[PDB]
């Protein structure tokens, strides 16, 4: 039971999630590259890289993103880079593969330049995602919830929160028709983005690894992740 | 900074 202005944001919403692609070239080198903590340090690199590019075109697409201050606008995109990669690799982690190939995955996640005592809370925050049974519109509205997260320096606050607003109204009304045995649900979704947000953190202590390690970061990367 | 601005408006 969704309202007209709710499928046509919903609809809206999904049209913007379902053009996020990752190019076959950069896919297949998880398949096809040698394995060293370089090559797969690679992999993230040119993959976070695309996840931005397709992140903001998401963002943008979005129902009043356009109608924000230039510096907000920016603000925003800026913060929710971490936490939406996270999310996106959450989703895609928790997809069934054929044989062996999550294992090859997990193998290549460890072997990154990444110290196990973020390695550890990752794989359990994946597992706790993989709980969930989410659907592709509760990922896809998520998505857009930690865009349009008016907290951690945009000025206005108010208009964040009022696109944000309807989102999580239409996140609800979801939880209610697909999920009705469990009205916890939507509590828990929510309680993936508390967990989320304390990957910042992390993210900061392994990036100075890779850092001080000499790991490079493309340009695009320096400017999202601060280096 | 640059890109960022860049990929946001074109
Ligand atoms: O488009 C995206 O949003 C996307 C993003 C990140 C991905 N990481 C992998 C991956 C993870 C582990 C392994 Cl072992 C290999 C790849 N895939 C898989 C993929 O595209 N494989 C190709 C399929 C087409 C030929 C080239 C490989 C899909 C594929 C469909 C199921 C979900 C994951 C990804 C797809
Ligand atoms: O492809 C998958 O199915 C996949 C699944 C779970 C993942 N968790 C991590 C991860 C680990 C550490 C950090 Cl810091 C960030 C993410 N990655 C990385 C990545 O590039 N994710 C894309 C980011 C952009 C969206 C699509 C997934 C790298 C990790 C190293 C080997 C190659 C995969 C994952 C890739």
């Amino acid at each position: 039971e969704l309202t007209p202005d709710q499928q046509t944001l919903l609809h809206f919403i999904m049209d913007s999630y379902n053009k996020q692609r990752m190019p076959q070239e950069i896919t297949n080198k998880i398949l096809k590259e040698a394995f060293s903590a370089e090559e797969n340090f690679l992999i993230l690199t040119e993959m976070a890289t695309n996840h931005v590019q397709v992140l903001v075109e998401f963002t943008k697409k979005l129902p009043g993103f356009q109608t924000l201050d230039h510096e907000d606008q920016i603000a925003l995109l800026k913060g929710s880079a971490v936490e939406a990669m996270f999310l996106r690799s959450a989703e895609i982690f928790n997809k069934k593969l054929p044989s062996g190939h999550s294992d090859l995955l997990e193998a290549r996640i460890r072997n990154s330049g990444i110290s196990d005592e973020y390695i550890t809370p990752m794989f359990s925050f994946y597992k706790s995602i993989g709980e969930l049974k989410m659907t592709q519109e509760e990922y896809a509205l998520l998505t857009a919830i930690v865009i349009l997260s008016p907290d951690r320096y945009i000025k206005d606050r108010e208009a964040v929160e009022k696109l944000q607003e309807p989102l999580l109204d239409v996140l609800q009304k979801l939880c209610k028709i697909h999920q009705p045995e469990n009205p916890q649900h939507f509590a828990c979704l929510l309680g993936r983005l508390t967990e989320l947000r304390t990957f910042n953190h992390h993210h900061a202590e392994m990036l100075m690894s890779w850092r001080v390690n000499d790991h490079k970061f493309t340009p695009l990367l320096c400017e999202i992740w601060d280096v | 900074h640059q890109l960022l601005r860049y990929l946001l408006d074109k």
